């Protein structure tokens, strides 16, 4: 009786019939910034309907030998919708999020996905192979946009930390024999109450296939993955002309 | 109220636990419907099955304290952060404050994401073979934006505003206390983004991950006299950490470090996390 | 002691030292739409800071033989600012306005301007000169944008009504020997509570020089005119992808 | 109240005036500072100087009523809107409802911007020389979207839903009452914009000023019989206006009309508003 | 021209929110500004 779920916010609604429970990251709901922690003096703007809604990104293809994908937040939403406009005409933003990942398969397939939200995901290089080069990741790798990039060495997450203890972050599983979706609610986590949206990226969302996808020949060999996200309590301040990046 | 539209929860609170929790007695159980041994790890919650729900247990009153596992006792130990030598040859060195030069303290501090603390610095200074020679020294802390000394006898050594210590080699080692001095509310060891605006290119690609809320200026020592001292000097700096508050834990690094500013690793020898064995059935 | 004035709204402020009084058109303040007159069911969005501020348009040049200029509302603001974005991503809008016109000259010049706000300003043609053609004004004439167009036959206002009784509309005067500014506050006037911003234009603002500008040779022969406007209680509804026109 | 920011006038009301205002007596006055004769027309307010503040007046009680100047008595008069002739030659005409075909009623209704009223229609019908011949006629009102009759004996003349009148030529003229039937809250005689979306070009330039809240369908008459009647018919339609409410007055038109759908005028003979004279000093 | 400085605050020019700040003014006192030892003399005996 808790396997079904419905999330509505804005003018959008997500329904699921085989769903796990809802994960609130660190047990805190997202909220507007109180006066005791505020430092900016200008009155903030709250669009409160046109930015608090479900936005659907692109769709990846799960093969039999896939590595994994990552999206940087809120770089994924900075060119779409009115949230793409308020983040271009202002200097400061502050918002929570609500991530929902869908991937469905039949009763004859098998596989397991590990979804996880990781804050301050700083990428690294392989340092020129032999380890003597002070290499740096380019701008296309660190901030891919709403497409998202693939992983190269997923055992070390391309940052030197192992996959084996990634579950200390808020996380869920998409096991193909029980459920087909995963959902996390993330509050705003930063050292400063407001920040720029074009030079700072708060967290990264990682989808890594631990158990490989396997099926017998003849079944539907096209397994897609689709990510859907929604800001929660977005505020903005510091108006200035449009600067994209 | 002309518009009916305009008028219009924490999960768990903390508590003190001085000792580890006791174990209560139990018996066998035969029944249907109730099952604590079956869980579902897919929801991201850990299991809540205790010992008494799987086997039968006795009653054990334990008094094991959890004092050593607090974050205050875990971090309040002085560790080496710098080795500074004066063979540089003009009797003075200017060392930029970066506390990520030695891997044993870097691994402990990178376990958390945000940290807020006050430090305590100690300087142990001798010759490069441990030998002792009577000699007068001066340390000077230079905040970011302040002018730096360029010579052994510059005008910056007058220290009209700067904090400074004068200490000899034969003395006990000097000790100071430093407060929390960041413009933000906490230090962070990871910063995903660029510090500046504008276009990011291959010439400015090294800016990625450099947060100015952690750059604290520089540090300068010199021999006091206006002439050339005839001895080689070597300074070692040790830092304790007091009044610790931390946030948002992280996985620990299992690859060896390469530089002080970025998490780059060696891409050829990816070290496996566990030591490998031969067979899965034989330990 | 009432010759000075200061208007602040948003993050903008207009000051004047030789000003006439403030005109409220038909004695009504602009306000949000109540529930007794509403027909749309979706919850409206109110940006309430980023669109309630003073926007400054371009600057015309008053010569010795000028005819007059007109601006169509809210066509002037539909491509600038975040108000240019919310009017492109929605289907319905509703807002008041506050018009402020500045034109200053010294104590040795003379002239008189008649500012007036006229609702449902439907333009016409000269019908082919001889009057047998069913001509129609083009799209560049009826909706000029934030530049504004000039008048051809100002005695009939290019609509068949004479200038001599234009003062029945809300209006003010800019007489160059007393003041240098004029200000009108217009509420929302339409038969329906919400409307599209790309197919309907509520009112027109007319600036017509009745007495010609005259001076002796040697003075500053460059007399500019600058219009500054500000929405008051803007609401929007009916979200859809961006359509410019 | 965690956020102190979120918690957070009509000018003149109407009154009844049955008669014109009286005139009170006054005397002379000599004083400084107070001056009602000097005004400032720049503020857009009209002057408030009465008779007694400029000259000395007596006391006059007037009982002049203001009844004839109300909008109800100004508009409730039947005026001609259409002339419809059946020489068309097949015994039926389909006339599109447009009440802007005759200039005497168009000038009165264009004095206001928005109007809301109920009508009353009257049909006076005879031969083109006033002659009378006994003849049976049928009127039928067709709403927009309904099928229209294409022949004298079509299936649309069965009038299963449509309102219709059957009347003879020798009878008194027919009269009907029509309620306010717009989708909007009031009719408007001016619409600045285009009715549709999409690109506006020179092929679609005639759409400018056509509001669909005023298009009310069509109107159809016919001779009743299935054969060809041997007489020419001419219909005249008169419309009264009841329960009037108006909004936002406008200047009146001083140029002669050219078409029914747009305010186009003749561009060569621009008629001056007043009749010209010879000299400014001699009347 | 009168030699007095202006008294216009932030709230009289733009619209502001409510901000409770706890920034102390201790470091700007004259006691903390001057109580630091500085060099005044170099005296040599050759
Ligand atoms: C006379 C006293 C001289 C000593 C002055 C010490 C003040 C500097 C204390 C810095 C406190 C840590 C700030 C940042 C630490 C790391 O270097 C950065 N996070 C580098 O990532
Ligand atoms: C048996 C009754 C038949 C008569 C039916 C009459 C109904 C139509 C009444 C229309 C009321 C006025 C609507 C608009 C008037 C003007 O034609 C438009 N504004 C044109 O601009």
């Amino acid at each position: 009786s808790d396997r079904v779920a419905q999330l509505t916010i804005g003018n959008s609604t997500i329904t699921t019939q085989e769903a796990a429970n809802i994960v609130i990251a660190y047990g805190e709901w997202p909220e507007y910034c109180p006066d005791t922690d505020a430092t900016a003096v200008d009155k903030p703007t709250r669009p409160d309907v046109s930015v608090n809604r479900f936005f659907t990104l692109d769709t990846k293809s799960w093969a039999k030998d896939s590595k994994g994908w990552y999206w940087k937040f809120p770089d994924v939403l900075t060119e779409v919708g009115v949230f793409g406009q308020n983040a271009q005409f202002h200097y400061l933003y502050r918002s929570g999020f609500c991530v929902h990942v869908q991937c469905n398969a039949s009763k004859f397939h098998q596989g397991a996905l590990l979804v996880a939200v990781l804050p301050e995901y700083v990428l690294g290089t392989i340092a020129g192979g032999t380890g003597n080069e002070n290499s740096h990741p380019p701008y296309a790798t660190t901030q891919p946009g709403q497409v998202g990039a693939v992983l190269t060495h997923p055992y070390v997450l391309d940052a030197g930390i192992p996959l084996s203890q990634l579950t200390v972050c808020p996380h869920q599983w998409i096991n193909l024999r029980t459920n087909n979706c995963a959902t996390i609610i993330v509050p705003y986590m930063n050292t400063v109450p407001f920040d720029s949206a074009l030079n700072h990226c708060n967290f990264g969302l990682l989808v890594i296939p631990v158990v490989p996808l396997d099926f017998n020949a003849g079944a539907t060999s096209e397994i897609p993955i689709t990510v859907t996200i929604a800001p929660m309590c977005a505020e903005f301040a510091g108006l200035r002309q449009a600067v994209k990046q | 109220d002309p518009i009916a539209d305009m008028i219009d929860r924490s999960l768990t609170a903390l508590q003190v636990l001085p000792t580890a929790a006791n174990t209560e007695a139990s018996s066998h159980r035969l029944g249907t419907g109730v099952v604590p041994a079956l869980q579902a790890a897919e929801t991201g919650a850990s299991s809540n099955a205790s010992d008494k729900n799987l086997i039968e247990t006795r009653c054990v009153l334990n008094h094991h304290s959890t004092q050593e596992t607090a974050i205050g006792n875990f971090f309040s130990r002085a560790g080496l952060v710098s080795i500074i030598t004066m063979p540089n040859t003009d009797g003075y060195v200017n060392w930029d404050i970066d506390l990520m030069g030695y891997a044993q303290l870097r691994r402990k501090c990178e376990l958390f994401t945000y940290m807020r603390f006050d430090a305590e610095f100690t300087f142990v200074v001798a010759k490069p073979n441990g030998v002792l020679v009577p000699q007068l020294l001066q340390y000077m802390y230079v905040p970011p934006g302040a002018p730096k000394p360029t010579s052994r006898d510059s005008f910056a050594w007058q220290t009209a505003t700067n904090p400074s210590v004068f200490v000899k080699m034969t003395d006990p080692p000097a000790q100071v206390s430093v407060p929390f001095m960041s413009p933000a509310s906490a230090y962070q060891w990871f910063y995903d983004g660029y510090p500046t605006f504008g276009e990011h290119l291959q010439a400015n690609d090294l800016d990625y991950g450099q947060c100015p809320n952690n750059m604290m200026g520089t540090f300068s020592i010199r021999t006091v006299g206006t002439e050339k001292s005839p001895h080689s000097i070597t300074l070692r700096v040790y830092m304790r950490i007091k009044h610790v508050r931390a946030w948002i834990p992280r996985p620990l690094r299992n690859q060896p470090y390469l530089f002080k500013t970025n998490p780059n690793y060696k891409g050829n020898d990816i070290k496996c996390t566990s030591t490998s064995r031969d067979k899965i059935t034989t330990l």
